[PDB]
RNA sequence: CCUGUCAAACUCCAAACUUACAGACGCCGUUUGACGCGGGGAUUCCGGUGCGCGGGGUA
RNA sequence: AGUGCAAGAGCAAAAGAUAGCUUGACAGUGUUCUUCCCAACGAGGAACGCUGACGCGAAAGCGUGGUCUAGCGAACCAAUU
RNA sequence: UUAGGCGGCCACAGCGGUGGGGUUGCCUCCCGUACCCAUCCCGAACACGGAAGAUAAGCCCACCAGCGUUCCGGGGAGUACUGGAGUGCGCGAGCCUCUGGGAAACCCGGUUCGCCGCCACC
């Protein structure tokens, strides 16, 4: 990489398809989840606040607990645990 | 159920080539092992498709094979129709044979090694760099063609 | 099917476009109610540079404030076709000009379930025309 | 410079002009020869066949098409044909003309990629095929093998 | 609309019905809503609850199911929106409801406007609600004071036959006094 | 309207494939103690080749 | 379009424009991620809390500077609270 | 749901167009400014108060596919590309066979002119 910010090489992965533009919905971004769920991490495009290390897009984690409105769910990167601070407008429920 | 037997060796085939064969119990060139024919077994042995030679066996293949190469979890004992009786559900080869076709069972859970060290191919096998529809012995066989290599292997 | 189909005048827009004022005067008189400023975008040559800036006023008169009004400005004005709105408006002057429509206008204009009028419901030049005609004038 | 630098396809696709300044122009002269005035209104077409991909700088396309349509001159100056290249030289080309040293060349040129089995050239007769001819000389003067293709034409 | 690449806005969003960003911001309190919503002739109170696949409304008052209880009276009105308030305040305590937030929609929060009237009601109802009492009207105004007055400028009655000609704010007591103990559907 | 072409720093599309988690089979571990935790001792930080995918370069 | 400045990304009853008001560019202390994928390593950076004090708003709420990724500096010594 | 309120999915719902609907009841347009409130100027809007009139807008209902979108049949195409294998071919670029996957454009024919949840209601 020519520069090792965070956002290198993330244009594909922070950016929406052209019709899904615009304010996300709401919904999502107020779903509660208890500790021990399953959830998919993905950064929405549209939700600025809330979000992790782009590295982590497509990672599912275990819910364990929050701070705040945020949520700390644990992952494990590679073969290292990791806890990521993420607000739900940026996870979904696994199955 | 297809029987499987590996036709080439470990040096220079992908480490999750090997490992795969290895999950399949075998661990030698020319040691064979019997496989249902289920989602997640066909997928391994698609994987291994180029290093081995695989089909059904006819009920009488395998009673040779059986016969001549089967052997107990330990130990020297030829498995021999007593043998299986005494020591299995079935009452002689032929009904052991009849199981593992059908899927009923495995050699293990009878107590028996789950691979069929066979021998070299008496006459040479057809090569282990073309498929067989190309004239070598890699891939998929014929019910015939998996019994002349099984046989020859005896 | 009529009566809510007629039209009627909708505010009558008298403003000025000076240059950089005393002119409200005059234009608070001419109408009868205060008169707003007009600031201008852009920087440009005519030393018209300041972005936020008096350059005009105008003043926006609604019910009988717009008649009494165009009881005397149309009588100062012959012009009429070509110099109409595709919707039904025209301008003449000083500026005048006349926003002409049908009844159910507030539904595009409201906060709640706003919604555009449908080309059917707009006001033609020529159902203009026949209006503001059939009020004291004559058209071309 | 020999084709023997250029005519391989084993570069990224380069023609993003936006990020690469000046190129040299084309020598390709035109596109459309003969009676472009008309549309492809004739019982023959014939068309010249590229055998192999490759790149074909603008310097081959030009003395490909001049030699092919400067003969189509035994048909005249205003004859009854249309002729027509329909590839440009799209990809950029450089030259590392310090050693190996900051190699990245600077360009020197441009050249058209050609896929095999696309026609390069396409010659629309009425049946009187010194067009055959005019692409004997054409694929004489291009790096690859062609096939001189005709397809409207079961007039033999 | 005209690509492919075109974004349509949400459906509430075309319909000019829902502000989401406003809904956002009062979904994050994890409170019920009281939605205060108005017509040209009537004044609607909810109190919705989030769901699986969509709003769930838990208790409701129309001012229209006023009469119910005794309202003779127009029903676009101050006394009114109070009153349904209180009416839909009531329903959303016998069903357990304890707190709620106020949602006006795509109302302006205009001091004693009818939504905050609404409020009021829900509030006296025994709902907590998160509010500022002096953006409420004065309580008279409430009762309908203002309208009594302006029918003191008569010489010809506000109402079209309707009730009353000089109008009744005491009218507006009876109810809430009813309202404010036993009768069916609270 | 017709007609002729393109993109490593284009995308209305879009694989094979790689990858997070879970379940199943397999294989493995519970006297051969896996997975993991704590500590001692290193060597090592000139690499090379084939094949696949590359970027530079006439090579 | 605009959003201070590269490039890529975000944004429309707004993250843009206007108006008004305000100083949260606040003090204290943390959690986590990053810096350094995996996988140890400082300064710096960011996200998300809490305690305290405030601003605005009817309120939910928003404000831990500027929409996001650049704009940064150890020990020793000095000056300052 | 003989017209309503709050939503979820966020174009299958967009764009454009046709037809139908209100006798007491609902939504509107509508009428009107003493009040709460309001326009850097206007009761236009916002806010408040109200029914003389209307179904013409909106809205609800029924429908049209011309455009945009979603999914499907057949064709393109098992083509393009591709994970694994080869003492197969080719001067080479590169190609081929076996094995496991498998597209896009475009054409022709269907589909789509929203679905669903909660509440309230001759
Ligand atoms: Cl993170
Ligand atoms: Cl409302
Ligand atoms: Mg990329
Ligand atoms: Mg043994
Ligand atoms: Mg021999
Ligand atoms: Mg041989
Ligand atoms: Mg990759
Ligand atoms: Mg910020
Ligand atoms: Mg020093
Ligand atoms: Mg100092
Ligand atoms: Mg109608
Ligand atoms: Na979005
Ligand atoms: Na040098
Ligand atoms: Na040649
Ligand atoms: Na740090
Ligand atoms: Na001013
Ligand atoms: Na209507």
């Amino acid at each position: 990489p020519s520069s090792n910010g965070p956002l290198e090489g993330t244009r594909g992965k922070l950016k929406n398809k052209p019709r899904d533009r615009g304010t996300s919905p709401p919904q999502r971004a107020v779903e509660e989840f208890d500790d021990g769920e399953k959830v998919h991490l993905k950064i929405d495009p549209s939700v600025p606040n809330g979000r992790f290390h782009p590295r982590f897009d497509g990672q599912t984690g275990t819910v364990e607990g929050k701070q705040g409105d945020a949520y700390k769910v644990d992952i494990v990167d590679g073969g290292k645990e990791k806890t990521i601070i993420v607000t739900a407008a940026h996870l979904r429920r696994q199955e | 159920m297809h029987a499987l037997v590996q036709l080439r060796g470990e040096v220079n085939m992908h480490t999750d080539i090997q490992d795969t064969l290895e999950m399949l119990n075998i661990h030698h060139v020319n040691h064979c092992t019997l496989v249902p024919e289920t989602d997640a077994y066909r997928g391994m042995v698609a994987k291994v498709n180029d290093f081995v030679a695989f089909g059904e066996p006819s009920q009488e293949t395998l009673e040779t094979v059986l016969a001549t190469r089967a052997e107990p979890l330990e130990g020297d004992a030829d498995v021999d129709d007593e043998w299986v009786a005494e020591h299995t559900d079935y009452d002689d080869i032929s009904g052991l044979a009849f199981a593992l076709l059908s899927e009923e069972t495995t050699l293990r859970e009878q107590g028996l090694s789950p691979t069929l060290r066979l021998h070299p191919p008496r006459g040479g096998h057809d090569g282990v760099k073309h498929p067989v529809k190309e004239g070598g012995q890699l891939g998929k066989h014929d019910t015939e063609g998996i019994d002349d290599l099984l046989e020859a292997m005896r | 099917f009529h009566e809510m189909r007629e039209p009627r005048i909708e505010k009558v827009v008298v403003h000025m476009g000076i240059g950089h004022a005393n002119a409200e005067d005059i234009l608070g008189e001419i109408t009868g109610q205060m008169p707003v400023r007009t600031k201008a975008k852009r920087t440009v040559g005519e030393f018209d540079i300041r972005e936020g800036d008096p350059i005009g006023a105008k003043v926006t008169l609604r019910d009988e404030m717009a008649e009494e009004f165009l009881q005397t400005a149309l009588p100062l004005a012959e012009l009429a076709t070509s110099q109409f709105d595709d919707t039904g408006n025209f301008s003449f002057g000083l500026d005048v000009t006349v926003n002409l429509v049908r009844p159910g206008y507030r539904v595009a204009k409201r906060d709640k379930a706003s919604r555009s009028i449908p080309t059917k419901h707009r006001l033609n030049p020529a159902d203009a025309v026949a209006f503001i005609e059939s009020t004291y004038d004559v058209e071309v | 410079k020999p084709g023997a630098m250029y005519r391989n396809s084993s570069k990224p696709a380069y023609t993003r002009r936006e990020y690469i300044s000046g190129i040299p122009g084309k020598k390709i002269a035109q596109f459309d020869m003969g009676n472009n005035g008309a549309g492809p209104t004739y019982p023959a077409q014939v068309e010249l066949v590229v055998e192999k991909p490759v790149q074909i700088r603008h310097n081959a396309l030009e003395a490909a098409r001049v030699a092919a349509n400067r003969y189509v001159q035994n048909s005249g100056a205003a004859a009854n044909y249309k002729f027509r290249i329909r590839k440009f030289p799209f990809h950029v080309i450089r030259e590392n003309k310090d050693g190996m040293r900051a190699p990245f060349g600077k360009p020197v040129g441009t050249a058209a990629r050609v896929h095999g089995a696309n026609h390069i050239f396409i010659a629309w007769v009425n049946p009187d095929p010194n067009v055959e001819e005019a692409w004997r000389r054409a694929k004489m003067k291009v790096t690859p093998t062609i096939n001189i293709d005709s397809s409207p034409a079961g007039n033999a | 609309a005209t690509g492919p690449r075109y974004k349509v806005p949400m459906r509430r969003r075309r319909e000019a019905r829902t502000d989401y960003h406003q809904r956002l911001r009062l979904l994050k309190s994890g409170k019920p809503r009281l939605v205060a919503r108005k017509s040209n002739k009537h004044v609607r109170a909810q109190l919705v609850t989030l769901g699986p696949n969509g709003d769930d409304t838990l208790a409701s008052a129309h001012s229209s199911d006023l009469a119910e209880y005794g309202w003779e009276a127009p029903t676009g009105n101050m006394p009114s929106a109070y009153l349904t308030g209180l009416l839909a305040g009531l329903r959303a305590q016998e069903a357990g409801v304890e707190e709620a937030v106020l949602d006006i929609g795509l109302n302006s929060p205009t001091p004693g406007s009818k939504v905050f009237a609404i409020q009021e009601g829900a509030i006296d109802a025994g709902l907590d609600i998160p509010h500022n009492d002096d953006v409420l009207a004065d309580w008279q105004r409430t009762r309908g004071a203002h309208i009594a007055e302006y029918d003191e400028q008569l010489e010809e009655p506000l109402y079209s036959g309707d009730f009353d000609a000089a109008d009744l704010p005491e009218h507006f007591d009876e109810l809430r006094e009813t309202l404010l103990d036993g009768d069916i559907e609270l």
